[PDB]
């Protein structure tokens, strides 16, 4: 469409550009006599007229498109617009800290949330086009300044109606925050597009200015974002989260986009972990469906934006696959999950107002059911495809909670609680570890030979390398508890020895997650060689640790050499630069660089001890401390708030510490060949190199500490109260199974057979023993402030803070697992429909009963009178959990 | 694209005089052509 | 007089090891070494070495974790053969060469300015001016007249500052006392 | 013969842009089906 004023606004450019060729008409004919007649006096006259007539044409039209300013007049409104809202902002900052504006009672709060939420819905479908249109139309940076100002304008009006009948004051006044940081973020945008003013020819700097102002913007989409919705969650009012699930349908409705930069294999495997977070976090809404209705606001929520995340990141898969008929057989499976969990939400917004109903709780069973049985289809589609490491993801999936089984276990030495079960001895379980490590090498040796070739040869080598290791982890736990409580150092170091197996082999499946049906020059497959190498001198190593227990002459000397050869393969990620996604304080880190100082007592006293066990003891010790320290020296290190200076100044001191420990784990190495008091003394030289490396680790942890204080509490303070505050939590976690009637409502009841009674009884005995096991915990730590052992000195305390912090969660993560775990049972009555997350439930409160018992036993006893009350009550928990865990295997399969 | 012919048409308004000031006719008469080419760039911009 | 030059050094040393009056880095430093110069005498190159005494004494807490003692050795090599009276007269001068000097400062979190980050920053009042000060450089970033600034507004959490048509945009910040902040600015009634 | 085959070539290669810029934003899949072996049998043509 053409517009007329736009039209006369430009007939001026047409009046200079017309009568230039007028002006060059007339120049080229009388240039044309003069090709016939170069010497006539009045024709020099007319010809200087003829350039003079262009000269004049010239210099108005060039000045007239430095005066057309495009886009420049526009974004001036936009100006005063943006100073006339943030002035509503200033006066509406003042009367609600005051209290004193009257609000609206006829306008209500979620009417308004609704147009606020949809203000900005339209604001940020446009942010993106304009940083492409900004460089690309100057003409366009006017026009979209003119949709963009109009907006903020009437959202201003809706703010400070809602924050006026807003009853919290720190929610009053923080929604003004987000919109202030909104309209500076908007106004630097417009700062930057004026500048700019969409020129090529101006320079990158200004293009980092707005690249810096899109994510200025994209920081003020998910702060508004996240701040209304959940406010509205709060209510039960679903609207524009409904919408959402429509506004992820539309996008999946414009088709595919583009050419996607990642693989198809990179994005089918995201879509398969959050597809089966989807799945759990409706089932644990049927939990929640008739014990606590309230709880179920944010929970679809949750649900709506991973909906989002969903179809964004199934948005280029159709294009990344190779045929068409698959691809768009994915798409519309999206929105049979989008068409079902819509009247999921809606229906529970509506048992939100309505807790007391109960037919609206069987109508959302169904559909809940529904989704479950549709959510099968969009992953079978994925197993109907070749591409994808679909196994592999389940296969990691899997063995985290092997690892997550083998670190129950390596607290169950620590704590001591793992006790000779029988006559069971290490010459009875050594072969079974031994003979599944024969099956694991060939196991091993086909991994890369199904390097190249079909899904089904991969997913089956797949599926049986966890297979292996599980029957490999139960004989581990055979041979770990044959030895005994009396010597806990050398279970330590038999579980361990699998367990960076473990590691080795969970990096071995990641090794073909990048090589799927593919060929093998790359070095990643030949990674895939060298890592196996590493796994086949890790098997090896696990031959050799069978070798090392069985003998005391090279007991360890041989455990030894399966601990510095995990360093190495440590240590070469380590110095590798890798950013990790976990944050952990410095504080931490502190504690394990102050740990190296007790830890040097234990490691030369053995080498001068010469006794093997101690060697162990101390091996269990050094790998120990080694391994999250270089994981606290590299999390620690990313901190936003840690200067990226002085962070490789702490690497770089993590290393040669490491190094320097190294040196001093080959050294008594040599104590252990030679017995000589010579080298003996030289560890006691080496252990202060060490400590010069400690202390320079120290001094790269003071200067990295973005915290204003050194420790954030009082350590001994905190950790006594929430240690009581925890125990009548369980007892009131112990009550709530005995006020759960059974289910003979057969609507809520979907199993009511008579192991739910057996279920009933194990949670009992769980709720029972931890009763007294907090009592047992409650009398731990009164007498480590009554006898003090832990210490109370400030500069030991960011050595116990930690732990002080540690006593806090375990405690806590305990009264949290028997939380779960009574959520469990009163699922269990009511029939969950789900066998892994009974299992899970039973696993992770024995997971975090050791925790507290690890926790407890850090600078104490495990003999003390209030500890081996730890001990039986601690060990009535594990055999009821167990029991609980064979009871889980057959509840709803 | 403005800035490039008018430096070249300001120069032809000197470069097709000066040779007919001194009859210089295969000098002027490729000045033209060059001058005609410059003015098609010219007005095809300025029409966009 | 010295005497009660050395009395206001002792205070001032005490507002310092407290953290009431609020110091730049080097600024730090130099009066760290002006403390030195007054509890050591002069500085002898022999004497003061690696691991010599804790910085508790000389530095706050904020300041201990710095690693800089040795660049106050360094600031002890710009002592030399100072004199005790001179090194007071020499803190007392450089204590009031600073903005910080007998002006009531809060510590206080405010928002970035399109960024939506909590940043500390210190709040300095006079009886006729108060003033924004970096965290890091301790750098007055911003003077307000008090005839300029109209109005103010407390809350048990956060305090704000009205400035009119003078200034665009308000000033806000999260204090928990800025009740006695409001009442310091009512206590200049003095027009 | 020689140098006109390079200007049609390099077209050729122009409309295998064009059908690159065509499909990347056509809403219909049949005709970006189609806009897929329209380059390819360019390729097709001007190869042989």
């Amino acid at each position: 469409q053409i517009s007329p004023e736009g039209r006369a606004a430009m007939e001026p450019i047409v009046i200079s550009a017309k009568t230039m060729l007028e002006s060059a008409g007339g120049l080229i004919q009388t240039a044309r006599a003069l090709a016939v007649n170069p010497r006539d006096p009045p024709s020099w006259s007319v010809l200087a007229g003829h350039s003079r007539t262009v000269s004049d044409s010239i210099k108005k039209l060039i000045t007239s498109m430095r005066d057309k300013a495009p886009g420049q007049l526009e974004c001036e409104t936009a100006i005063a617009a943006l100073n006339s809202c943030l002035r509503d902002l200033d006066q509406a900052s003042l009367a609600a800290v005051s209290q004193q504006l009257a609000p609206r009672e006829g306008i209500s709060q979620e009417a308004l949330h609704t147009q606020m939420l949809t203000a900005v819905q339209e604001i940020s479908h446009l942010i993106e086009p304009l940083a492409n249109a900004a460089r690309a139309e100057a003409s366009q940076l006017g026009h979209k300044v003119s949709q963009m100002a109009q907006y903020f304008e009437p959202l201003t009006l809706a703010a400070v109606g809602a924050a006026s009948k807003t009853l919290s004051h720190p929610q009053q006044m923080a929604l003004l925050d987000q919109t202030k940081t909104l309209a500076e973020s908007a106004l630097q945008l417009l700062y930057t597009a004026k500048e700019a003013g969409g020129n090529p020819k101006q320079a990158a700097h200004t293009q980092e200015a707005l690249e810096e102002a899109v994510q200025m913007m994209t920081e003020a989409v998910e702060d508004l974002t996240t701040t209304l919705n959940e406010a509205a969650s709060a209510a039960g009012v679903v609207g524009g989260m409904v919408d959402s699930i429509t506004q992820a349908i539309n996008q999946l409705d414009e088709g595919p986009m583009g050419e996607p930069e990642g693989s198809f294999v990179d994005y089918q495997t995201t879509m398969v972990r959050t597809a089966k977070a989807i799945a759990v976090t409706v089932q644990e809404m049927v939990t929640k469906s008739n014990t606590s209705p309230e709880e179920l606001g944010p929970l679809a929520n949750q649900l709506t934006s991973d909906y989002g995340r969903l179809a964004s990141e199934a948005k280029p898969a159709a294009v990344a696959a190779e045929n068409e008929e698959i691809g768009s057989h994915i798409k519309h499976r999206v929105q049979e999950l989008g068409h079902g969990c819509a009247a999921l939400v809606t229906k529970a917004g509506a048992l939100q107002c309505s807790p007391s109903d109960a037919y609206t709780k069987k109508e959302l069973i169904e559909c809940a059911r529904r989704v479950s049985e549709k959510v099968s289809h969009v992953l079978a589609a994925l197993q109907a495809g070749n591409r994808g490491t679909q196994a592999c993801i389940t296969a990691a999936s899997a063995v985290s909670g092997i690892i997550a089984d083998l670190d129950t276990t390596i607290m169950f030495a620590t704590a001591g609680t793992l006790n000779r079960e029988g006559t069971e001895t290490f010459a009875d379980h050594r072969e079974g570890i031994l003979k599944t490590a024969k099956v694991l090498v060939e196991d091993t040796k086909v991994l890369v030979q199904n390097a190249a070739g079909s899904q089904e040869k991969l997913a089956q080598a797949a599926q049986s390398s966890v297979a292996t290791i599980t029957r490999l982890a139960d004989v581990v736990k055979l041979g770990a508890a044959s030895l005994g409580a009396e010597d806990p150092e050398t279970q330590v170091v038999l579980i361990n020895a699998v367990k960076d197996v473990a590691k080795a082999l969970g990096d071995l499946i990641s090794a073909t997650k990048a090589a799927a049906g593919k060929v093998g020059d790359d070095p990643a497959v030949w990674q895939l060689k060298n890592s196996a190498k590493v796994m086949v001198t890790n098997v090896t190593s696990l031959l050799k640790t069978v070798k090392a227990v069985e003998d005391e002459a090279t007991k360890g000397t041989r455990a030894l050499e399966a601990t510095t050869e995990h360093i190495r393969q440590e240590l070469a990620v380590f110095c590798s630069p890798e950013p990790p996604a976990k944050t952990s304080t410095p504080e931490d880190f502190i504690r394990m660089t102050k740990g190296i100082t007790m830890a040097t007592a234990k490691a030369v006293a053995a080498g001068n001890s010469c006794r093997q066990e101690d060697v162990i003891a101390t091996a269990n010790l050094s790998r120990r401390a080694i391994a999250d320290m270089l994981r606290a020296c590299k999390e620690a290190a990313y901190h936003p708030e840690v200067a990226p200076d002085v962070r490789l100044r702490a690497l770089h001191y993590g290393r040669e510490c490491a190094n320097g420990y190294l040196e001093l784990l080959d050294h008594v190495l040599l104590t252990l060949q030679k017995p000589s008091p010579e080298l003996k003394q030289q560890l006691t030289g080496h252990s202060k190199r060490v400590a010069g490396s400690v202390t320079e680790l120290i001094q790269a942890a003071e200067a990295m500490k973005g915290t204003e204080w050194v420790d954030p509490e009082d350590p001994t303070v905190i950790a006594e109260n929430e240690l009581l505050g925890a125990a009548a939590a369980i007892e009131a976690a112990a009550k709530k199974l005995e006020q759960l009637k059974p289910r003979a409502k057969p609507k809520e009841a979907d199993e009511s057979l008579n192991f739910e009674e057996q279920i009933l009884e194990a949670a009992k005995s769980i709720a029972a023993a931890t009763s007294a096991l907090v009592k047992a915990a409650s009398a731990a730590q009164r007498e480590l402030v009554a006898q003090g052992k832990v210490g109370a000195i400030p500069a030991n305390a960011l050595d116990d803070g930690q732990w002080s912090q540690g006593l806090i969660s375990a405690a806590r993560m305990v009264a949290a697992a028997t939380n779960n775990l009574c959520e469990a049972a009163n699922a269990a009555v009511q029939g969950h429909a789900s066998q892994e997350k009974l299992i899970s439930s039973a696993k992770q409160v024995a997971a975090s009963t050791a925790q507290l018992l690890v926790a407890c036993k850090v600078k104490a006893d495990q003999d003390s009178e209030a500890m081996k009350r730890l001990q039986a009550a601690g060990n009535a928990v594990k055999r009821a959990s167990d029991n609980l865990v064979k009871a889980a295997q057959k509840a709803a399969a | 694209s403005v800035m490039e012919n008018s430096k070249v048409l300001g120069e032809a308004m000197t470069g097709i005089s000066q040779n007919a000031k001194n009859g210089n006719l295969p000098e002027f008469g490729d000045a033209i052509s060059t001058a005609s080419k410059a003015l098609c760039g010219f007005t095809e911009a300025a029409a966009q | 007089d010295p005497v009660q030059l050395n009395l206001l050094y002792v205070q001032a040393r005490d507002d310092i090891l407290n953290g009431s009056h609020p110091v730049s880095f080097d600024k730090a430093c130099e009066f760290a070494g002006f403390q030195c110069q007054i509890q050591f005498g002069p500085h002898n190159e022999q004497k003061h070495k690696a691991g010599f005494l804790d910085l508790k004494d000389f530095l706050p807490k904020e300041y201990v974790k710095q690693k800089g003692e040795r660049k106050i050795f360094q600031a002890h090599k710009n002592c030399g053969q100072m004199s005790e009276i001179e090194a007071k007269v020499r803190y007392v001068k450089l204590a009031r060469s600073l903005k910080t000097y007998g002006v009531s400062f809060f510590l206080v979190k405010e928002k970035m300015k399109g960024k939506n980050k909590l940043v500390p920053r210190l709040l300095g009042i006079t009886k006729e001016c108060v003033m924004r000060v970096d965290e890091k450089t301790k750098e007055v970033i911003q003077e307000w007249n008090l005839t300029n600034i109209k109005r103010w507004a407390a809350s048990p959490k956060s305090f704000t500052l009205d400035f009119g048509d003078y200034q665009d945009g308000y000033y806000s910040v999260q204090t928990t006392e800025g009740e006695q902040i409001a009442q310091l600015i009512a206590g200049y009634i003095d027009i | 013969v020689l140098s006109a085959a390079t200007i049609v070539a390099k077209h050729t290669s122009a409309l295998c842009n064009s059908c690159r810029l065509a499909s990347a934003r056509t809403t219909n899949p049949t005709a970006k089906r189609q806009f897929v072996q329209s380059a390819k049998e360019v390729a097709n043509s001007t190869a042989n």
